[PDB]
């Protein structure tokens, strides 16, 4: 399946990718678990560094066997992963408001479409090939190709969410290669129409995992609040690949057993536990539990928050008080690195925020890097996370029924992602400038599969309204009016 | 068909002119190889470049574009760079309501994009290439759709036959044509049409029918705010060489706009004084199907119907032969 042009086809959206799933690391022990380093674990292997890279002015003068195992790179450029091209030298810089950079042909993009291409060696132990091999890619803009070893494996689109791959009947013991194609501009071009400056390239992390062959597969945790916010139940339903034998148990902020279980989970099922008096979480008293997972020779540690998130009597409530959102919005923008943020980077954005009496950050218009909201589970902020969708358009391709599957996957992509975090209150689906058929086919998936939360969208069985610049006087019209439910 | 030319003359000396200068003229109307050159047909392709070779020339085919590269005639390049189509001319200064539409709308600058294209090689050793392209800017809906067959023959003629329609809610297009750019000493033009100054559809009252022969340099008016100028309407035939006669010849179905200069038009768009003209070494060819007229929308009225680009699906049959003029 080399080069059929998958990327103006709009009914191949990946070849081979695996399906989305949440956010955890297999360590080896509960003490390397709680480092949040994940360099340590025996189970993880870093591609990020000095990979070898060329760029093209056109995917027209690619050449046809860069892939291929035995080929010469070595009068290559030498970049360092994660980067984006554009702050490297290459080409030239571009910020667009509303308006597409592109002609609206959909799903068509231009010929002179730029391309990069990525090699990286790297060695793999004897004990790897014994066991199951993954590749996970945190973001890469617009789409690429992937080649392991001279053999197709896979192809993938969508620029601000993961993807992972399985490398398992790819690679050998000893020395391995690795071959990435990316493009600039694919047919997900017309749903990412963001006000911002477009870059490219491999932006995020790049790094390999070896999960054994009965691994848990998926995990999503459940606080499980009583009616008056006494009784605490702690539900995480565990899918698995096959017969696991399961140790979990939970922890409160200050370091004591509060629970202990141990299962027999044949593909997919629940571990309920009970908490007695349950710590709530919110965004000035950010309290957590810590649940360890423990399975053959993985083990998993995730972060607890108790809460609950509800509408009355048109008032908005958090944990029973009626809670009056304070906040701002926010890209991920470095001035010298693009949409590379390091950690230190996030924590001075967080710290210089909560020193001016601000609880919520709304992430706007794509959802951020995965230690970003492992850091506001932990100073305490209210999360809107917003859907990868901007179809500014202007046409109407929110109305267009073929177009269904793409809007849907960005929003299950996203939920799946994130399910599992204490700050998340409201899921949004993306800047809506036009009420369509498409994003309510969104809105039910996200209202179906996860209840726990509200759910937010703009053109507006609605949970909000919304209202993007009003006047002073306007919000106090909306406000004295008994048709405002 | 014949023309006969009736010039009214005076006959004696005025204080303002002499004895044979001329009033007014009229003119009016009157009507009146066996297969050994097909077996040196070579066809082959590298990286999408579709190189043709024949008995005495060479042409070099972009097919991932859809235009010829290059042209040769007895080993002679013929063309610097790539042909394109053009709809963009620089606006005249009656053209100062329609302008602000025309960059809104974003016909400052359209590139081209080719959907499909496929050669073949027909039952008489002629090449053929089929090709699917848009014009389109880079914020709106495409502006022109449409297809257009190459052909190659056996003696070196390039025909073209491409059929296009344009988007329902444009105003009306300043041209459509092909663009061409022929090399350094390319300095002869000589064409049978009305001349010998330029002409339009609706400024052509004092231009008559003839042969005409004239230098690159002469078919410029350099005005005092640099403009579009030097094009010739309801032109037949046109050639233009060096000065030896080594060039191209240009034919069409029904009778075409033809203009030469050492500007493009984007030199003469963004210059706004006569200095700041700077004269390129080439010289830049277009072969346009219809053109907008002048009228007088500085102050008053504006384009007239019938002057206007205002049409929505048309043919355009135009025909290129290397030539050596001096022999044929």
């Amino acid at each position: 399946m080399e080069l059929n042009r998958e990327w103006e086809n709009l009914s191949c959206l990946h070849i081979g990718r695996l399906p989305a799933r949440a956010s955890y690391i297999p360590y080896e022990s509960a003490m390397t678990a709680r480092t949040g380093k994940r360099g340590r674990s025996p189970h993880v292997q870093t591609l990020n560094g000095n990979w070898k890279f060329r760029y093209y002015r056109s995917v027209r003068e690619v050449d046809s066997h860069f892939y291929e195992t035995e080929t010469d790179v070595s009068g290559w450029d030498d970049l360092i992963v994660p980067s984006c091209w554009q702050t490297n030298g290459y080409d030239q810089l571009h910020y667009t408001n509303v308006n597409y950079p592109i002609p609206y042909d959909p799903p068509f993009v231009p010929d002179d479409n730029p391309a990069g291409t990525y090699v990286r060696d790297f060695n793999l132990p004897e004990a790897w090939t014994k066991k199951q091999t993954r590749i996970v890619f945190e973001g890469v803009n617009a789409c690429f190709y992937l080649w392991v070893n001279g053999r197709f494996v896979g192809y993938s689109q969508g620029s601000r969410i993961p993807a992972e791959f399985d490398l398992t009947p790819f690679v050998a013991a000893g020395r391995n290669r690795l071959a990435v194609l990316v493009l600039k501009w694919c047919d997900g071009t017309y749903l990412e129409d963001q006000d911002v400056w477009r870059f490219s390239g491999i932006y995020r992390d790049v790094y390999l995992l070896s999960r054994d062959n009965t691994h848990i597969r998926d995990v999503f945790n459940q606080p499980l609040l009583s009616d008056d916010l006494s009784e605490g139940k702690l539900r995480s339903e565990i899918e698995t690949t096959g017969s696991l034998t399961i140790q979990a148990e939970l922890r409160d902020p200050a370091g004591k057993l509060i629970g202990q279980k141990e299962a027999q989970i044949d593909g997919k099922g629940a571990m309920e536990l009970d908490v007695p008096q349950p710590q709530l979480w919110n965004a000035e008293q950010p309290r957590l539990y810590e649940l360890i997972l423990t399975a053959g020779q993985e083990v998993l540690r995730f972060r607890v928050g108790f809460k609950k998130v509800e509408i009355t009597d048109g008032i908005f409530r958090i944990n029973g008080r009626a809670v009056k959102l304070k906040g701002v919005n926010r890209h991920d923008s470095h001035p010298e690195l693009g949409q590379t943020i390091p950690v230190n980077h996030m924590i001075a954005d967080l710290k210089l925020m909560k020193r001016h009496n601000i609880n919520t950050i709304r992430t706007s218009h794509y959802p951020n890097d995965p230690k970003f909201l492992d850091l506001c589970d932990e100073f305490g902020f209210y999360i809107i996370d917003e859907a990868d969708l901007e179809c500014h358009g202007v046409h109407k391709l929110s109305n267009n029924p073929d177009w269904k599957e793409a809007f849907v996957e960005r929003a299950v992509r996203m939920v799946e992602r994130d399910k599992n975090h204490a700050s998340v209150i409201i899921w949004s689906m993306g800047n809506e400038s036009g009420y369509g058929d498409n994003h309510i086919a969104m809105a039910e998936w996200t209202k179906a599969r996860d209840a726990s939360r509200l759910v937010h969208y703009e053109g507006a069985c609605l949970d909000l309204d919304s209202r993007m610049y009003p006047s002073v006087k306007e919000i106090e019209r909306y406000a004295l009016d008994e048709n405002s439910t | 068909p014949l023309t006969l030319t009736c010039s009214v003359r005076q006959q004696l000396d005025t204080p303002w002119a002499e004895e044979g200068y001329e009033i007014a003229f009229y003119q009016f109307e009157l009507p009146g190889q066996s297969e050994e050159y097909a077996g040196f047909m070579t066809i082959d392709e590298q990286d999408g470049m579709l190189t043709v070779r024949g008995f005495d020339f060479e042409h070099v085919f972009d097919l991932k574009k859809g235009m010829p590269q290059q042209v040769s005639k007895h080993g002679v390049p013929l063309l610097a760079s790539l042909a394109r189509f053009n709809i963009w001319r620089a606006p005249m200064d009656n053209d100062m309501n329609i302008r602000k539409e025309w960059e809104a709308a974003g016909l400052d600058h359209a590139a081209m994009k080719v959907y499909r294209s496929h050669w073949e090689q027909k039952p008489d050793a002629s090449v053929e290439i089929h090709v699917d392209f848009s014009l389109a800017s880079y914020i709106f809906e495409p502006f022109v759709r449409g297809n257009a067959v190459w052909t190659v023959g056996v003696s070196g003629e390039i025909q073209l036959k491409v059929h296009a329609e344009v988007r329902e809610n444009l105003p009306f297009l300043p041209r459509f044509g092909l663009e061409l750019t022929m090399p350094k000493g390319t300095e002869e033009i000589e064409y049978y049409g009305y001349g010998p100054h330029e002409s339009y559809i609706d400024k052509r009252a004092s231009v008559r029918k003839g042969k005409y022969l004239l230098s690159v340099d002469d078919m410029f008016e350099n005005y005092v705010m640099p403009q579009e100028t030097g094009s010739r309407y309801g032109t037949e035939w046109a050639i233009a060489s060096t000065v030896q006669g080594m060039g191209l010849k240009f034919t069409a179905a029904q009778p075409f706009s033809f203009q030469a200069l050492h500007y493009t038009a984007e030199d003469l768009t963004a210059a706004q004084h006569t200095y700041e003209l700077k004269r390129r070494p080439e010289t830049i060819v277009t072969l346009d199907y219809q053109m907008s007229g002048t009228g007088s929308g500085s102050c008053g009225p504006q384009l007239a119907e019938p002057y206007r680009f205002t049409e929505k699906s048309f043919d355009f049959e135009l025909t290129i032969q290397p030539i050596f003029k001096e022999e044929e």
